[PDB]
């Protein structure tokens, strides 16, 4: 069923599970126009297909161009999303294609359960948790490719960089979701905090910087330490 | 008018006839029930005195054949029975006529209910959702699931309703997820109407049915397939006008006729304020909406 607290580890079983994260879809600004209504502009989107276990990232990004002479674009988005996990579900290898599929937002299970009645035996779940994949847009390479993008694109990271080669992939999802939690709370600070020392690059082929795991334990308590913060700057404590 | 005898009452129960009902005392000289109308089918139907469990009955058509019930003390029910010799069957029911022994149809001139409800119900279409051929008539029971309830255990005692599941492939075209699983016009007009029921006749007659044996028995298999047809209905962009037209007729006489008492279990929120206020056709049902309003407003 749903996917909680309760059921963490499963995660990081052997059964190939993708998370998939629609937030990012449709994006807009709203303005005023020149007879002082308001109208709004789309921007690039993006699809954020994420296996938890791997660290593999499918970022389907999505065009304006979509969106074109469209209406009712928010419910379009749900349905796109599910037709582009569909789609990336059957490109793939049977022995690569996932069992479970979550969604992080109830609103996508209806839209991938129709868009995948061929493939019965995968199972779309919803989850409890308040996952901050959103933030997606704030790490920067992300967001660089997604609004230069000129055509419906995918593009293919590990969102762990090289972590696993020295950590468990339960470790580096917290890891993760620390990181777009505090991104997703304070973007400014979060990136402050990433950045502050010019020694600590990021490689041409990864999406964080290059930290020790000393450094990680410093970086990760600077993380944790924001996160309160903005808790008491939000809630006067 | 036709007559269903009954040969005795040995134990206390509750008879309904249609949309009547009268209550037989234990061995109380009771044998049967005349001046049925002829041109609809009928249901007869039992709930016992000492066990209120298992409400069950008969479905039939006096033009198909001399009916008649009998107590089976073995199997512990009224049973229909055909009788296949006419002379005998007309000199028990001029006998018991004699003696009275019978209770009258007690239809109202002015009164279209049970036309109302039953005008596109059909035995031919009864005798193929309840599968025993040797007989001309349908035995229904509270219990008694649906072939889609089954899916998800007897098939001999099953409901044959048509299964009808909004996220099926049935229901949704390739590459029209989106269009059909929101506008389902595609899988009530082209999938069940030209496809499997071959005109709204015969879809209403079964959503009649279902209703009927939701009312009558309790049976919440029935009711799931009343509000799925209902509401496939309800959620198409393009449904013919003269089905609009009869939908609205049709449910506004089976609101009329639901125990005020029995609303809570036999409707379902969802779908009703999906269909009159939500749906493609919420404004098409004037006359459903204005019952629903005026008796169940708690529903909505
Ligand atoms: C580096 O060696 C590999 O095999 C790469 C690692 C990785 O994150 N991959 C990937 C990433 C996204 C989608 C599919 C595959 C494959």
């Amino acid at each position: 069923g749903a996917m909680n607290s309760s059921n963490y580890a499963e995660l990081f079983n052997n059964d190939i599970k993708l998370f998939v994260d629609d937030t990012n879809v449709y994006r807009v600004t709203v303005h005023k126009t020149f007879e002082g209504n308001v109208a709004t502009k789309a921007i690039n989107g993006c699809i954020f297909t994420l296996n938890p276990k791997t660290g593999h990232l499918f970022l389907k990004i999505i065009h304006t161009s979509v969106w074109a002479g469209q209406k009712r674009l928010s419910q379009l988005a749900k349905w796109k999303t599910a037709e582009e996990v569909s789609a990336l579900v059957r490109s793939l290898p049977k022995e690569e294609q996932p069992k479970q599929i979550i969604v992080t937002r109830k609103a996508m299970l209806d839209p991938l359960e129709v868009h995948m009645l061929d493939f019965p035996n995968i199972a779309i779940r919803p989850t409890e948790l308040r996952l901050p994949f959103s933030a997606a847009m704030s790490i920067d390479k992300l967001s660089d490719v997604v609004m230069k993008a000129t055509e419906p694109q995918m593009v293919l990271f590990n969102i762990y960089d090289d972590w696993l080669d020295r950590i468990s992939s339960y470790t580096a999802f917290s890891r993760l979701t620390l990181l777009l939690r505090a991104l997703k709370t304070n973007e400014e600070s979060a990136k402050m905090i990433l950045l502050s020392d010019p020694t600590i690059t990021i490689k041409s082929y990864h999406l964080w910087p290059s930290f020790t795991d000393e450094q990680w334990i410093t970086i990760e308590s600077q993380m944790r330490d924001l996160i309160l913060t903005e808790y008491g700057r939000k809630y006067n404590v | 008018m036709n007559t269903v005898p009954f040969t005795s009452a040995p134990i206390e129960v509750t008879i309904g006839i249609d949309q009547y009902s009268f209550n037989v005392k234990e061995n109380q000289p009771f044998h049967g029930i005349k001046d049925i109308p002829i041109g609809h089918v009928h249901v007869i139907h039992f709930q016992h005195a000492d066990n209120s469990s298992m409400r069950y009955g008969y479905w039939f058509d006096c033009r198909m054949g001399n009916f008649y019930i009998q107590y089976d003390p073995k199997d512990g029910l009224y049973k229909m029975m055909e009788e296949r010799d006419g002379a005998k069957f007309e000199n028990i029911v001029h006998n018991f006529k004699e003696r009275q022994m019978m209770v009258s149809y007690p239809k109202i001139d002015e009164d279209d209910t049970w036309y109302n409800l039953t005008e596109f119900v059909q035995m031919d279409k009864i005798r193929k959702i309840v599968r025993k051929d040797e007989n001309q008539f349908s035995y229904v029971d509270s219990s008694m699931t649906t072939v889609q309830e089954n899916e998800l255990s007897d098939p001999a005692h099953s409901l044959n309703y048509t299964v009808i599941n909004f996220k099926s492939r049935e229901a949704i075209r390739p590459g029209h997820e989106m269009e059909d699983f929101l506008d389902k016009s595609y899988y009530l007009n082209t999938v069940m109407l030209q496809g499997i029921f071959k005109n709204s006749s015969n879809y209403f007659g079964e959503l009649q049915f279902a209703f009927l044996n939701a009312m009558f028995f309790g049976n919440y298999g029935s009711s799931l397939q009343w509000h799925a047809m209902i509401e496939l209905i309800c959620s198409s962009a393009t449904v013919p006008k003269h089905m609009l037209d009869k939908l609205d007729e049709i449910l506004y006489y089976q609101i009329k006729t639901l125990p005020e008492q029995y609303s809570d279990i036999l409707l379902n929120e969802r779908v009703w304020n999906i269909c009159l206020y939500s749906s493609f056709q919420k404004n098409s049902l004037h006359n459903t909406e204005k019952i629903m309003e005026n008796k169940y407003p708690e529903l909505l």
